[PDB]
């Protein structure tokens, strides 16, 4: 069965190389080249370059003719892919491709694709924040709960509700960056009748610094 | 560095025979190789690329397949015009190639002598030249007799390449002397022995008659 | 379909550069759906691939290391066509040089598969001089008759009767090299009984080395 | 290089229905040697993207009959006969015929729903917040059909730009809808110079923008 697994994530600095690494399975690798195409925002899904996996000759597309370079290591049958002076905006997602059928076909297989952000800050804890509605806010039946998250680096943050018990009406929102630091926020819909016993605590989990919080909420 | 071997280096099969032709590649791809067949005198002619997919216009008798560091060449049949010697490629490196050959009954050689031409009498010298031709096997015994005396080590031989129609080869045997050496002597004759003659056939002529 | 010319000098003495010019029809050069190669044919050692050149962008280049720091394939897209050019000729070199156009091309990944080979120039290297043959008829006495060259140089040499009236049991044989350095060949056809009293034959020698044309005519002696 | 755009950029289709999307090439992608590459890749979301269908004609192995392709020269079209839960994604058309291979931009697939109002909410920035140093308001458009909607920063009646950030999410699984979120960062000396704290939003169902207005010294 044909299977291509790729490198984790990475976060590096500016101006610094990294190293990315696809590992095929189930197929004779000299066959087959393999492709690289680049998933971004900025741009969508530009092309890298082609390594012809027989003899080595390469041909990359030429705007990444000087910041990209390929490898092979047949012996363990891997496709290799450097790049250098890694500049702000080239935090993108990285897929290593199979291509099949020389003649037919284009891209037969993608790699689960691996994400490099380059950023410039360190490191950073989360620090939550809680939103309530005010004491005007009780007008109606229902009313919007939430936290939100600033100041927190490298991706990702998994918010939870009582502990994940109250998985209906929970709303996060996708990352999103200003002044180097990311940012994102959560919010649920609940009744605004507020039981004694009835509490609503959310709580952001983060293993990049390996850190959780929980937040007062009411 | 990377050696390729054609088995077997020469073959020879009747009309109409299947025939199979193998070349081993150490680093095999069945991706980047082809077959070429090449008759003499003529470029090399594609006939299948990537190892199993055909090219259009050669006839589909001409089928290759297999895979791993064995490679094969089949031909369903094969007929007189398909004599060549065809090499196998491994995207760097030709193959040593393999010589085939048509094979059919055994064919009666034709004789003819001709003495030198009198402007190359002009000259000074002479050659004499004996067309063997249109035979089977190519291994022909060609003798010279002049004045019942055998010569050797002053004449060439050349042989062409058979052809593609009846499928049978040719000979020509040139002698170069002096005008002196064709004057010298009287009657020339040449003597040739092939399996395909049940008895040894020579044609004598005189110089002048 | 894509049909391949080569020129360029037969004869070339040791140690400068020789150059052909592989002449294309029916593509472009610069087409993005091919490769052209050089191939040589050499009956001491075999068939060997001896460069590449394609384009993507610019000009691209590949060699192999046998013929590596002497060997520059320049394309030509003015006059559609590209030549080879290789420097310091050893005697080692002698051989008949083929142009061919790689096959497919697709996805940015060259598939070594040549299909459209030119008709093949033969080099040799010596510095000899060419010269002019000579031409002496075998008219016999019912049999086949012909006509002969000989001490001719360099290859090669086209054989036409009646100028290509007659293409039927007529034979042209390979060139073979004799003591004092050069070569000769004959053809022979085979006639009718009758045909000789009729038919007129006057049989063709061509040498472009030496630009010479003869044609002579082949009789039954008079007395 | 050959520019390609998709249009339309988004498909907001219904289930089992046709959808239609074209990719157009601004040169002739014929190979010289023949036919015509071109290739449509689906990308699930949260997943690898595929190969749907290749050589425009043709159809890869293991996608059912609704996915074909159609078109020549520089117009191509790939067509759904039905639209199913799985059909969502984004859309590449690709085409190798001109090193470089270039790609296309994205169609995203989405289901359709009657207009629903977004329910907007305004919260402070919280008591912590206040000796922190820094200030983030921020209002959610909730629940609501579609990504079309802006929000206004309206502070004591004055209009401003800076601050805002956006973030929209993907369809909800159920309900088939989307979220906002619109957060203004502020100093400690803006914040206590202001009174009303406002944030607008122009949308289909509400012919009046909404305003959810709150003063400071309610709070």
């Amino acid at each position: 069965q044909v299977q291509l697994q790729q490198s984790g994530p990475e976060v590096v600095r500016p101006g610094v190389s990294v190293k990315i690494s696809c590992k095929g399975s189930g197929y004779t690798f000299t066959d087959h080249a393999m492709h690289w195409v680049k998933q971004s925002h900025a741009k969508s899904l530009e092309w890298i370059g082609v390594f012809n996996t027989y003899n080595g000759d390469t041909n990359y597309n030429q705007k990444f003719e000087d910041k990209a370079t390929m490898t092979i290591d047949k012996s363990s049958s891997t496709a290799y892919l450097e790049l250098a002076r890694l500049t702000s905006e080239d935090s993108a997602i990285y897929y290593c491709v199979r291509l099949g059928l020389l003649g037919f076909y284009a891209l037969d297989y993608w790699g689960q694709g691996t994400s490099v952000t380059v950023s410039s800050a360190k490191t950073t804890p989360p620090s939550v924040y809680p939103l309530a509605p005010g004491s005007a806010a009780q007008t109606n039946s229902m009313v919007t709960l939430g936290c939100l998250v600033k100041g927190y680096f490298p991706e990702p943050v998994t918010v939870t509700w009582n502990s994940g018990s109250l998985s209906s009406g929970v709303h996060t929102f996708p990352a999103v960056l200003q002044s180097d630091l990311y940012t994102l926020s959560s919010s649920v819909t609940v009744p605004s009748s507020p039981r004694p016993s009835e509490t609503v605590t959310c709580n952001v989990a983060h293993p990049a610094s390996s850190t959780k919080v929980d937040k007062k909420i009411v | 560095a990377i050696q390729l071997t054609q088995s077997p280096s020469s073959l020879s099969a009747s009309v109409g025979d299947r025939v199979t032709i193998t070349c081993r590649a150490s680093q095999a791809t069945s991706s980047y190789l082809a077959w070429y067949q090449q008759k003499p005198g003529k470029a090399p002619k594609l006939l299948i690329y990537a190892a199993s997919t055909l090219q259009s216009g050669v006839p589909s008798r001409f089928s290759g397949s297999g895979s791993g560091t064995d490679f094969t060449l089949t031909i369903t049949s094969l007929q007189p015009e398909d004599f060549a010697t065809y090499y196998c490629q491994l995207s760097k490196t030709f193959g040593p190639g393999t010589k085939v050959e048509i094979k059919r009954t055994v064919a009666a050689p034709s004789v003819f002598i001709f003495p030198p031409s009198d402007e190359q009498l002009k000259s000074g010298t002479a050659s004499v030249v004996c067309l063997l031709n249109n035979f089977y096997p190519r291994e022909a015994k060609v003798q010279w007799k002049v004045d019942n005396a055998l010569q050797s080590g002053n004449s060439q031989e050349s042989v062409t390449e058979q052809d593609s129609k009846d499928s049978t080869y040719s000979l020509s045997s040139t002698l170069t002397l002096s005008k002196a050496d064709y004057e010298k002597h009287k009657v020339y004759a040449c003597e040739v022995t092939h399996q395909g003659l049940s008895s040894p056939v020579t044609k004598s002529f005189n110089r002048g008659e | 379909q894509v049909q391949l010319q080569q020129s360029g000098p037969g004869l070339v003495k040791p140690s400068q550069t020789l150059s052909l010019t592989c002449g294309i029809s029916g593509d472009s050069v610069s087409s993005d759906a091919a490769a052209w190669d050089w191939i040589r044919q050499s009956p001491s050692r075999g068939l060997e691939w001896l460069g590449r050149t394609f384009y993507r962008s610019r000009w691209h280049h590949d060699y192999s290391e046998s013929v590596k720091n002497r060997i520059t394939i320049n394309a030509d897209t003015s006059k559609n066509q590209f030549s080879l050019q290789l420097t310091s000729v050893t005697p080692e070199d002698t051989a008949t040089y083929y142009c061919a156009r790689a096959g497919v091309r697709v996805f940015g990944i060259i598939v070594n598969s040549l299909d459209y080979w030119g008709q093949g120039t033969l080099v040799t290297v010596s510095s000899a001089s060419t010269k002019g043959p000579s031409v002496f008829p075998l008219a016999p006495s019912t049999a086949a008759l012909g006509c002969l060259v000989k001490d001719y140089f360099p290859e090669p040499v086209t054989v036409s009767w009646n100028s290509g009236a007659l293409t039927s049991g007529v034979h042209t044989f390979p060139a073979v090299l004799q003591s004092s350095g050069l070569y000769s060949l004959s053809s022979v056809v085979t006639v009718p009984s009758s045909s000789l009293g009729t038919q007129t034959y006057i049989c063709n020698v061509n040498h472009k080395p030496s630009n010479t044309k003869v044609d002579k005519k082949v009789e039954p002696k008079s007395c | 290089d050959v520019l390609m755009t998709q249009t339309p950029l988004s498909l907001p289709v219904s289930l089992g229905d046709q959808a239609s999307i074209s990719c157009r090439s601004s040169q002739s992608i014929v190979h010289s040697n023949g036919n015509t590459y071109l290739e449509w890749y689906l990308q699930k979301p949260g997943q690898s993207p595929k190969l749907l269908i290749y050589k425009v004609s043709n159809r890869f192995s293991g996608v059912p009959d609704r996915f074909s392709g159609s078109g020549s020269g520089t117009d191509f079209t790939l067509k759904i006969s039905r639209v199913e839960a799985e059909d969502l994604g984004v859309y590449y058309c690709f085409q190798g015929s001109h090193v470089p291979l270039t790609f296309g931009a994205g169609t995203k697939l989405e289901l359709k729903r009657a207009d629903a109002a977004p329910t907007v909410s305004i919260f402070p920035p919280s008591s912590e917040q206040l000796t922190s140093g820094g200030a983030s308001v921020v209002c959610f458009l909730n629940n609501f059909y579609p990504k079309d909607i802006n929000v206004k920063w309206k502070i004591d009646g004055s209009e401003r730009q800076n601050g805002v950030l956006n973030s929209w999410t993907d369809q909800d699984s159920k309900d088939s809808t989307y979220s906002m979120s619109s957060t203004l960062t502020l100093t400690k000396d803006e914040y206590e110079r202001h009174n009303s704290y406002t944030c607008e939003a122009t949308h289909k169902t509400s012919t009046s923008p909404i305003v959810k207005s709150f003063n400071r010294n309610e709070c």
